[PDB]
C-alpha cells in the first residue's frame, strides 16, 4: 500500500514512522497542492526549458553558417561553379575550381569537428540521467543534493523534447524552537547516553526526542544505555533514570 | 596613454566576474555554517547544535558509539590540531603541493 | 613620443612577433614609437530592443581620461561622441563604462560586466550600474548548550531538466561541395579519402544518439499498467499520469512540456 | 612492500585506539578567458588585406562567438562550485568548540 | 598566402581550447560534487572524501 510505503520512506531519512501516520491527511495535502504549482508555472509566460532549447538553437545556427559559405568564392572568379565552366575551357578553369574545392573543404571539417565536441557534451549529460533515474526514480538516496533540495522522499519522470524532466519530492523542516541540551545524564554514579536522540530541557523537565521533529518523552533505561561513570563526560547533567519495572 | 589593448596583435585577457574578495567570503560562509550547524544548513535553515555533539553523532554515521567521543575528548581535539599544523608547515615550505 | 633607449648602431625596434613598433628619423635621428590604431575592444549594453533603445558601453582596460583619445572621437559622428565624455562616467577594472548611473546599493546581477559590476534597466527608466549581492546576511545563534529542533515540516516538489539526445544529421560531401558536376567531382579524387572519413564521424554520431536514448528510458523491460481504483491514500497523481482521452500515451504535464519547446 | 595476513576460520583482529587524519585535495575550477580581434591579428591595420579577407566568409564571425561560449562557461565553473548556499554566516566573537 | 597561413594558426588555437575547457568542466562538475556530499553532508561512498 502507498502509505506504508511512504511510510518506509520517512524511516529512510530519520523521522519515525508515526509522524506519517498522524499527519497522513495533512501530508497528503502538501503533496497536491505543490503539484498544482508545477503546472501553473509551466502554463506561465516563464520559459524554464532554457537547456533544451539552446541545444535546439546552437544545431540550427551551425547548419545555417554552412549553406552561407556556398556564397564566398575564396579567391576565385565566381561562387558559382557553373559560371566558370561556361566562361573558361578546362586548362584555367582548373585553377578557379581548385579554389574553392579548397574552401569547401574546410568549411565541412569545421563543421564535422565542432559537431563532434557537442556531441560529447551531451554524452555526459545523458550518463548523469540514467544515473538519476536509477538512483532517485528506483532507489532513495543519500547524496546531499542530488536529488532535490532537502531530504530526498521520491522522483517521478516526465518526458520531454529530446530531454527528461525530474520532479523530486523532499522533506524540508519547519517552524523551529529553541531548547537547553546535555551530552549525558548521570544517575547513580553513572553516565546514560541516548540511543537515538537528544536529551532536551523545556525550562524545568528534562526529555529525550529525536532529532529532525518535536516529540518528546519520558527517560527511561529502555531509550538510554549506560557507559563508564559521570567524572569523565564535560557537560553531564543530573537527572533522574526512570525504570519501567 | 598606454592602451594595452592594442600592443599584443589582437590578443587580450578578460576578467573574471568574481573577485577573489568575493570567493573568499562564500567560503567563510560556507565554514561558520558547518561549524555552527553540522549539516542543517544544507538542507534548509541553519540549527544550532554544540559542537562536541555534532562530532559524536558523525561517529555514529562510520559505526563507532557516541561515549568513545566523549570519553575521549581531549585526545581527539588535540589530534585534531596537530594535524593542522601539519598541513601549514609543508604550505609554507619550498615544497610545491599546487 | 619614445623613452626608448637604443645604440647608436640602431634604426628601428621589434617586439616578441618581429612587428617594427619603433623607429627612428632619418633626419633629426630622434626615436618615436609606433601604436595600432583602430580599437576594437568596444563592448555594448543593451536591455531589448523591444524595451528600450537606451545603451550604455565598455571601454576595455582604458582609463576614464583616454577615451576621446583612444578611440579618436574628434574624426566621428557626433552620435558617436556623446558616448565618450559626460555626466555617467563610471571607472571599473573591466574599463571604463559611459553611459549608465553608478548607484550606491547591492542588487542580484542582471547584466554582468566584469570583476564584481553588474547592470540592470531600472526606475523614467534609465541603466544603472552596481557592485553584486552574495545574499541575505545571517548570524547563527550559537552557544555550548542550546539546541534547535524543528517542530512541523514541508512537502516540497522541484524540478530538474536534462538533455538526452540531439538531431541526427546527415552530409553528402559531393553535392555540397561540387553539386552534379563531373568536372568538378573528379578533381576531388585527388584528395584522398577526406569525404569517406567525414561521412563516418557523422554516422557514428547518429547512432550514438539512440544509444543515449536507451540508456535513459529503457532501464525496465515489463510495461507496467496502474490499476483502474486510484486508492493511494489520499495522494493524486493524475496530472502526471497518463490521460487516455488523447491519441498520444501523455499526460498533462508532459503536454505542456512539449508545447513550449520550439522544433 | 609485500604482506600476508594470518587467515583462519576462528580469527579476528579488532583495533583498541585510532588517529585522527587531515589530508588534502587540489581541483581545478577555472581557466583565462581570452579573446581574440580575428582583423587585428591576421590583417591588421591594413584595408588592402580586410576586403580580401572578405571573401572566406563567416571565419571570424564563427571563432568570436567559439571563445565567446568558452569565456561564459568559466563564469558558471565557478558559481557552481562556491554559490552553493545563499546566507552568508557570520561566525560567533567566542570561539569555544570544545 | 599570408591570410591562409594566419587563419589556420587561428583555427588550431580555438579547436584546441574547446578540447581543454572540456576537461575543465568534468573537473569542475567534480568539484561541485565534493561541495554537497563532503562540505554539507557525511559520505559513505569509499574514498570520495
Ligand atoms: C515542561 O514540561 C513539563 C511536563 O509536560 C511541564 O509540567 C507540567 O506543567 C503543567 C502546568 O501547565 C502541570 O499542570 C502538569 O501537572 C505538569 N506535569 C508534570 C508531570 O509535572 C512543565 O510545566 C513544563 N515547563 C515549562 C516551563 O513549560
Ligand atoms: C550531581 O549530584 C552529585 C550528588 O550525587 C553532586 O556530587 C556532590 O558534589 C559536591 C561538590 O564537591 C560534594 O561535596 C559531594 O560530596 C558530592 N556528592 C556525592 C554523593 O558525591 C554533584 O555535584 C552534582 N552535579 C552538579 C553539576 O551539581
Ligand atoms: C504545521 O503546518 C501546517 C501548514 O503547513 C499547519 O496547518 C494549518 O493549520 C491552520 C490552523 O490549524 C489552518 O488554518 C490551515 O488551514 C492549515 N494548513 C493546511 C495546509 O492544512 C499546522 O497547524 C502546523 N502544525 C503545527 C503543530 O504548528
Ligand atoms: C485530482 O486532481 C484533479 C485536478 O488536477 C481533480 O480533477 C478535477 O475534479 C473536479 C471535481 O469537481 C472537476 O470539476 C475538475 O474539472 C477536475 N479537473 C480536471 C483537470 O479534470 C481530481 O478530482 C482529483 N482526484 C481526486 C480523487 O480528488
Ligand atoms: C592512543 O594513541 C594516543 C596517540 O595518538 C596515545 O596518547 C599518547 O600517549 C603517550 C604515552 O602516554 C604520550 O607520550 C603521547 O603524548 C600521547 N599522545 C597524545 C596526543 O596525547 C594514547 O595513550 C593511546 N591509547 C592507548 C590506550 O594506548
Ligand atoms: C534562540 O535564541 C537566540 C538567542 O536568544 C535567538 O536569537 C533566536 O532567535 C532563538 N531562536 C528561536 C527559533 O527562537
Ligand atoms: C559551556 O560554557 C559555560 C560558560 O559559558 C561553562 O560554564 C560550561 O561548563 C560549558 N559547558 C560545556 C559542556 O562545555
Ligand atoms: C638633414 O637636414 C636637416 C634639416 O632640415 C638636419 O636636421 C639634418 O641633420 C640633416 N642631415 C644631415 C646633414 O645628414
Ligand atoms: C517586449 O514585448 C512584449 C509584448 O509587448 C512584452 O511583454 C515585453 O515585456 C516587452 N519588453 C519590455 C520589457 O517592455
Ligand atoms: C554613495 O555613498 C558615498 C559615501 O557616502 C557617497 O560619497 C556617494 O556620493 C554616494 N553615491 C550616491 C549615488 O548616492
Ligand atoms: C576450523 O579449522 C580447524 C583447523 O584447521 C578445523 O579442524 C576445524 O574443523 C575448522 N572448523 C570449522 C569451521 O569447521
Amino acid at each position: 500500500p502507498f502509505a506504508m510505503q511512504m511510510a518506509y520512506r520517512f524511516n529512510g531519512i530519520g523521522v519515525t514512522q508515526n509522524v506519517l501516520y498522524e499527519n497522513q491527511k495533512l501530508i497528503a495535502n502538501q503533496f497536491n497542492s505543490a503539484i498544482g504549482k508545477i503546472q501553473d508555472s509551466l502554463s506561465s509566460t516563464a520559459s524554464a526549458l532554457g537547456k533544451l532549447q539552446d541545444v535546439v538553437n546552437q544545431n540550427a545556427q551551425a547548419l545555417n553558417t554552412l549553406v552561407k559559405q556556398l556564397s564566398s568564392n575564396f579567391g576565385a572568379i565566381s561562387s558559382v561553379l557553373n559560371d566558370i565552366l561556361s566562361r573558361l575551357d578546362p586548362p584555367e578553369a582548373e585553377v578557379q575550381i581548385d579554389r574553392l574545392i579548397t574552401g569547401r573543404l574546410q568549411s565541412l571539417q569545421t563543421y564535422v569537428t565542432q559537431q563532434l565536441i557537442r556531441a560529447a557534451e551531451i554524452r555526459a549529460s545523458a550518463n548523469l540521467a540514467a544515473t538519476k533515474m536509477s538512483e532517485c526514480v528506483l532507489g532513495q538516496s543519500k547524496r546531499v543534493d542530488f536529488c532535490g533540495k532537502g531530504y530526498h522522499l521520491m522522483s517521478f519522470p516526465q518526458s520531454a523534447p529530446h530531454g527528461v524532466v525530474f520532479l523530486h519530492v523532499t522533506y524540508v523542516p519547519a517552524q523551529e524552537k529553541n531548547f537547553t541540551t546535555a551530552p549525558a545524564i548521570c544517575h547513580d554514579g553513572k553516565a546514560h547516553f541516548p540511543r537515538e536522540g537528544v536529551f532536551v530541557s523545556n525550562g524545568t523537565h528534562w526529555f529525550v526526542t529525536q532529532r529532525n521533529f518535536y516529540e518528546p518523552q519520558i527517560i527511561t533505561t529502555d531509550n538510554t544505555f549506560v557507559s563508564g561513570n559521570c567524572d569523565v563526560v564535560i557537560g553531564i547533567v543530573n537527572n533522574t533514570v526512570y525504570d519501567p519495572l | 596613454d598606454l592602451i594595452c589593448a592594442q600592443k599584443f596583435n589582437g590578443l587580450t585577457v578578460l576578467p573574471p566576474l568574481l573577485t577573489d574578495e568575493m570567493i573568499a567570503q562564500y567560503t567563510s560562509a560556507l565554514l561558520a555554517g558547518t561549524i555552527t550547524s553540522g549539516w542543517t544548513f544544507g538542507a534548509g535553515a541553519a540549527l544550532q547544535i554544540p559542537f562536541a555533539m555534532q562530532m559524536a553523532y558523525r561517529f555514529n554515521g562510520i559505526g563507532v558509539t557516541q561515549n568513545v567521543l566523549y570519553e575521549n575528548q581531549k585526545l581527539i581535539a588535540n589530534q585534531f590540531n596537530s594535524a593542522i599544523g601539519k598541513i601549514q608547515d609543508s604550505l609554507s615550505s619550498t615544497a610545491s603541493a599546487l | 613620443e619614445s623613452n626608448k633607449k637604443f645604440l647608436p648602431f640602431q634604426q628601428f625596434g621589434r617586439d616578441i612577433a618581429d612587428t617594427t613598433d619603433a623607429v627612428r628619423d632619418p633626419q633629426t635621428l630622434e626615436i618615436l614609437d609606433i601604436t595600432p590604431c583602430s580599437f576594437g575592444g568596444v563592448s555594448v549594453i543593451t536591455p531589448g530592443t523591444n524595451t528600450s533603445n537606451q545603451v550604455a558601453v565598455l571601454y576595455q582596460d582604458v582609463n576614464c581620461t583616454e577615451v576621446p583619445v583612444a578611440i579618436h572621437a574628434d574624426q566621428l559622428t557626433p552620435t558617436w561622441r556623446v558616448y565618450s565624455t559626460g555626466s555617467n562616467v563610471f571607472q571599473t577594472r573591466a574599463g571604463c563604462l559611459i553611459g549608465a548611473e553608478h548607484v550606491n546599493n547591492s542588487y542580484e546581477c542582471d547584466i554582468p560586466i566584469g570583476a564584481g559590476i553588474c547592470a540592470s534597466y531600472q526606475t523614467s527608466q534609465s541603466i544603472i550600474a552596481y557592485t553584486m549581492s552574495l545574499g541575505a546576511e545571517n548570524s547563527v545563534a550559537y552557544s555550548n548548550n542550546s539546541i534547535a529542533i524543528p517542530t512541523n515540516f514541508t512537502i516540497s516538489v522541484t524540478t530538474e531538466i536534462l538533455p538526452v539526445s540531439m538531431t541526427k544529421t546527415s552530409v553528402d560531401c559531393t553535392m555540397y561541395i561540387c553539386g552534379d558536376s563531373t568536372e568538378c567531382s573528379n578533381l576531388l579524387l585527388q584528395y584522398g579519402s577526406f569525404c569517406t572519413q567525414l561521412n563516418r564521424a557523422l554516422t557514428g554520431i547518429a547512432v550514438e544518439q539512440d544509444k543515449n536514448t536507451q540508456e535513459v528510458f529503457a532501464q525496465v523491460k515489463q510495461i507496467y499498467k496502474t490499476p483502474p481504483i486510484k486508492d493511494f491514500g489520499g495522494f493524486n497523481f493524475s496530472q502526471i499520469l497518463p490521460d487516455p482521452s488523447k491519441p498520444s500515451k501523455r499526460s498533462f504535464i508532459e503536454d505542456l512540456l512539449f508545447n513550449k519547446v520550439t522544433l
